[PDB]
């Protein structure tokens, strides 16, 4: 069962990510059962001219 | 939920998510209607001793 949580809060902070308490909602549950041991962050870049 | 009490209309606020609720310990005291979105309020009924 894959729980992915989200709360989307708005913070005028740039850097150093304040402190406090915030809840995180299951968004929904993915049928999963495969074997996963290595995640890897995928961002994206802006080609510029 | 199986079992017997009163169903009334309460002003809880159900998540989405959410389906079942507790009060204390294992004691369902509020459920989510199947068919329709409103919130139910299951509440035990009228006993006491004699
Ligand atoms: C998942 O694959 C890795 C890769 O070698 C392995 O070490 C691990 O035991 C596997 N886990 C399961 C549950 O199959
Ligand atoms: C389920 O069926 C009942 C039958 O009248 C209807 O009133 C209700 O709106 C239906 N629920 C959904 C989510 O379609």
């Amino acid at each position: 069962y894959f729980k992915i949580y989200s709360k989307h809060t708005p913070i005028n902070l740039v850097r150093d990510l304040p402190q406090g308490f915030s809840a995180l909602e299951p968004l929904v549950d993915l049928p999963i059962g495969i074997n996963i041991t290595r995640f890897q962050t995928l961002l994206a870049l802006h080609r510029s001219y | 939920l199986t079992g017997t009490g009163v169903l009334t209309e309460s002003n809880k606020k159900f998540l989405p998510f959410q389906q079942f609720g507790r009060d204390i310990a294992d004691t369902t005291d509020a459920v989510r209607d199947p068919q329709t979105l409103e919130i139910l309020d299951i509440t035990p009924c009228s006993f006491g001793g004699v």
